[PDB]
């Protein structure tokens, strides 16, 4: 059963920069070495996505609390994390979250997935209060307060861990594109260890797809759930937490855009062009070219 | 070199052209449907590749007129330029010619 | 059931392609002798190194011509 | 002269088959046999995934008073492979079946139940006046007569909120110009044929280009390689020749197109070796002819392809068969191309180098 | 199942018009002419064919 | 002489070309068929002849 955390306090909003970020393989065909222009739903470049902590200390008091506010889930969503000790354990997905309408929930433990698909009655405070042993402390243990109760399942879904294992800087990206389409939740999925770049680095890496599941089900909101070291019985004055927070995971929305990718001869996405963002890109779109004459 | 190129990719592309049927394969048509609506959207193929394929002849016939009047061009500076003097301003080079 | 529109258009390419060969043959073959330079390249301190076949290079070309055909691809 | 006079198209032979080796069988009786019929309003759709179809036991049932297919013929539906099926199924009057068609309008077509024009798929209704009719009026099916707006193509929203037709709304009263929107309809053993009940079975076809799941009873033979086959992969059926791929077609990665219309590869279901698709041969066939006023012997010019696909004589041009070749230079007399001519001369015909000019040094 | 492009049981096994088919099907009631009170089993029908 | 006879030839030999038609004669489909479909085989016929 699930415990009541404390108040969210209503964070104002911080907003960051996509530098050619949110790529991924529109279909399941080879190409290479060609220049293929693919109407679909992608991430436009240079779009502001809104970034939370996965701990902030605002109050003078010292006050380490969660940051997982609920967001809307509109056309599919880009979901990037960066983290170094694995503190980001999955997502929720549905309209009403509760015993009302069904909903999707996907955690990965130091195991295995879990992904089902029934009406759980969600709290609102979900998390995985986590925990090692104290002779080996290899791998993790967690106890999931996710729901109070979960009825009516027609799905479960269990594979690879979508998550590695992440145990001074040693922080990695984790980017997700979640997309709704003919009951088909369609998630694609990338990793990328990176070296002293703390907000979203820019670059260029296409998301391969991870899984196509045929749910069938309604999507318009969506929540984020993370692993808690502290204790909810002794909070602790400071450094029980993960480092305050330094880890943050990013969200930004999917649009209907025209987009030029660049298949190199190993079939490997290395470039796109956002057609519709500025007059030099519809002019390379045009001309169906990365570089353009006089 | 790129013109024709260019018209040759074109034609190429235009096999990807439905032109109104369910496909732009013909085999996939043929493996669907019996031979009396097979034959109704084979023939809407049938019209688009056509035309494609006049559109590219009719600019192919109007390049050869440009290229072969630059070659009669050529063949005359040939004849009037390389095997002789030729007092005609401008034909041969800027300046008297020489040669 | 179109009739002759394939053939109209094959022989319609058949056409230019020999015109193509045709253009070549009006621009370059203008002389009935395949005449060649002497040996010792004396002319009086005139040098046509640069547009005679360059010997010491297969597929005997001028240097300016060589690079004519480096330059279009 | 030398003439175009056909085109050389090596054939095929020993047309292969490479079908999934999925054994399953589909579940046409939980499904098509089912005692529960929901109604129109709300229809009884189940997804199709992994099991084998056979079409043919359906389709020849003589049990059906309607049976149309769209956007494929039914007899043609086992050497398909979808990558999905949908079955919706429901009960309707007859005189209103009709409606269940690409580009049919009507009050289940807006209301109930809407096909898409781009449907792709096959109906199948057939007569219950035994089952669904009862003797006192079977009003558990529901219609919908009133709507906001037409329906999208398969779109089913349950609502019970009763429409005003009227100037003023009554805010969920039933009264004056605000009608209950679920019609019932009195089903009778006794009713007109235009009123007893038909069970209707919608099959739509997903035909993606995706891992088939549901596939005809077809079998898989061997692979060939190197040969000049009619292939049928997951239902995709061609004619050309397979060979070794170094391609590498990322796990998901299913068909491979450089040309983006034609697959110049594929991933073989039953072994995931991945095999491109090159066409057999073909190319222009040219006769080099002396004037039949001089006569009859002609050679043949088998434009770029080199003499292993057919006095053999390789030029760049192509193959040449009948011609013998020679040392000597002449004049261009045939245009072979690539600076090969031919000639007919004491009396065979010769294929040699053309001669641009005497030599001559000033 | 006697009009030309169709395909069903008469169509495929009893009686097959051409796809190209010129010439006119007229169809009248006989059960006048016909039909018997004990049943008339004089008209055969054609179901299974390989 | 010989260019403009040839495509001559051709012009007066694609009338007998169908285009999808019942026939390439216009006269035996007007005493053929009734105005209806004799107007979808002439729109066929109309538009290869143009
Ligand atoms: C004609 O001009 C060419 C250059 O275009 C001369 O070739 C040069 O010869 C000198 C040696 O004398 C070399 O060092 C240069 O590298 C050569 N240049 C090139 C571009 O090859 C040639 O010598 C001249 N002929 C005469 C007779 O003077
Ligand atoms: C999905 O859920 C939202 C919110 O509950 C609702 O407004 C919408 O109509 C639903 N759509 C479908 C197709 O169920
Ligand atoms: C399908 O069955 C064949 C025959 O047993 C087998 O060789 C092949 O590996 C199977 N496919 C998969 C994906 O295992
Ligand atoms: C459904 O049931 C009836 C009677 O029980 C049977 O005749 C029919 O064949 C069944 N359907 C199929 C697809 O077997
Ligand atoms: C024809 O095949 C032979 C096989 O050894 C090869 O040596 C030759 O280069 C080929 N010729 C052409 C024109 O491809
Ligand atoms: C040409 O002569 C050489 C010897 O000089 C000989 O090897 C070759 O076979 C000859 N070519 C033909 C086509 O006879």
């Amino acid at each position: 059963q699930c415990v009541n955390l404390t108040t969210r306090t209503q964070l104002p909003p911080a907003y960051t920069n996509s530098f050619t970020r949110g790529v991924y393989y529109p279909d399941k065909v080879f190409r290479s070495s060609v220049l293929h222009s693919t109407q679909d739903l992608f991430l436009p470049f240079f779009s502001n996505v809104t970034w939370f902590h996965a701990i902030h200390v605002s109050g003078t008091n010292g006050t380490k609390r969660f940051d997982n506010p609920v967001l809307p889930f509109n056309d599919g969503v880009y979901f990037a994390s960066t983290e170094k000790s694995n503190i980001i354990r999955g997502w929720i997905f549905g309209t009403t979250l509760d015993s009302k309408t069904q909903s999707l929930l996907i955690v990965n433990n130091a195991t295995n997935v879990v992904i089902k698909v029934c009406e759980f009655q969600f709290c609102n405070d979900p998390f995985l209060g986590v925990y090692y042993h104290k002779n080996n402390k290899s791998w993790m243990e967690s106890e999931f307060r996710v729901y109070s109760s979960a009825n009516n399942c027609t799905f479960e879904y269990v594979s690879q861990p979508f998550l590695m294992d992440l145990e001074g800087n040693f922080k990695n990206l984790r980017e997700f594109v979640f997309k709704n389409i003919d009951g088909y939740f369609k998630i694609y999925s990338k990793h990328t260890p990176i070296n002293l770049v703390r907000d979203l680095p820019q670059g260029f890496s296409a998301l391969e797809p991870l899984v196509d599941l045929p749910i069938g089900i309604n999507i318009t909101r969506f929540q984020t759930l993370l692993a808690l070291h502290r204790s909810y019985l002794t909070p602790g004055d400071s450094s029980s937490g993960w480092t305050a927070g330094a880890a943050a995971y990013y969200v930004g929305y999917l649009q209907p855009r025209t987009f030029l990718l660049k298949y190199n001869e190993n079939g490997t996405i290395t470039d796109a062009v956002d057609c519709a963002l500025d007059p030099l890109s519809e002019t390379k779109c045009t001309l169906k070219s990365f570089t353009v004459e006089k | 070199v790129n013109q024709n190129a260019q018209a040759l990719n074109t034609l190429v592309k235009q096999l990807s052209s439905n032109f109104g049927a369910i496909s732009s394969v013909l085999n996939d048509i043929l493996s669907r449907l019996d031979p009396p609506e097979a034959e109704v959207q084979i023939d809407r193929l049938i019209t688009g590749r056509l035309q494609s394929l006049q559109t590219y002849v009719t600019q192919q016939l109007i390049r050869a007129a440009e290229i072969r009047a630059s070659a009669n061009l050529a063949a005359t500076k040939m004849s009037e330029c390389v095997l002789g003097q030729s007092k005609r301003v401008d034909f041969c080079g800027k300046g008297y010619h020489l040669m | 059931q179109y009739g002759s529109f394939c053939t109209q258009l094959n022989r319609a390419l058949t056409g230019i392609a020999v015109e193509q060969d045709k253009n070549t043959q009006e621009v370059f073959a203008q002389v009935k002798q395949i005449y060649k330079t002497p040996p010792i390249k004396d002319f009086g301190g005139f040098n046509f190194s640069q547009i005679l076949p360059d010997p010491s290079k297969p597929s005997k070309r001028s240097p300016i011509e060589d690079l004519l055909f480096n330059k279009v691809t | 002269g030398i003439y175009q006079t056909s085109n050389f198209r090596v054939q095929p032979t020993e047309s292969i088959v490479r079908f999934p080796n999925i054994t399953n069988l589909c579940p046409f009786g939980e499904v098509f046999n089912a005692t529960r019929f929901a109604s129109v309003y709300a229809w009884n759709r189940k997804r199709i995934s992994n099991c084998v179809a056979d079409y043919s036991v359906l389709y020849n049932s003589a049990s059906f008073s309607t049976f149309k297919c769209y956007g494929v013929s039914p007899t043609k539906l086992n050497d398909l492979c979808f990558t999905n099926v949908y079955a919706d199924s429901f009960v309707i009057r007859g005189d209103e079946v009709r409606q269940i068609a690409p580009g049919q309008t009507g009050k289940i077509a807006d209301y109930n139940y809407k096909l898409p024009d781009d449907f792709t798929g096959c109906v199948i209704a057939w007569n219950s006046n035994n089952l669904d009719s009862k003797v006192g009026g079977n009003y558990n099916y529901l219609y919908r007569l009133f709507r906001k707006s037409n329906l999208k193509p398969f779109e089913r929203d349950i609502s019970t909120e009763i429409y005003q037709a009227g100037s003023t709304p009554c805010n969920g009263v039933e009264g004056f110009n605000c009608y209950f929107p679920l019609q019932s309809y009195g089903f009778q053993p006794t009713n007109g044929v235009g009123y007893q009940p038909y069970r209707v079975v919608v099959l739509s076809f997903e035909l993606l280009h995706a891992p088939a799941t549901v596939c005809g009873p077809k079998k898989s033979t061997n692979l060939v390689k190197n040969k000049c086959v009619n292939f049928n992969f997951n239902g995709l059926t061609g004619t050309g020749v397979l060979t070794e791929s170094n391609k590498k077609f990322l796990p998901f990665q299913q068909f491979g197109r450089d040309i983006a219309d034609t697959t110049d590869a594929v991933r073989d279901p039953q072994t995931l070796e991945i095999l491109d698709i090159t066409p057999c041969s073909f190319g222009g066939v040219s006769v080099i002819t002396p004037g039949t006023n001089t006569s009859n012997q002609v050679a043949v010019l088998y434009q770029g392809v080199n003499c292993t696909e057919v006095n053999v004589f390789q030029t760049r041009a192509g193959c040449l068969i009948g011609a013998e070749h020679v040392n000597n230079s002449y004049e261009c007399d045939i245009p072979i191309g690539a600076g090969i001519c031919a000639s007919y001369q004491t009396q065979s015909i010769i294929a040699y180098t053309m001669s641009l000019g005497a030599e001559n040094s000033v």
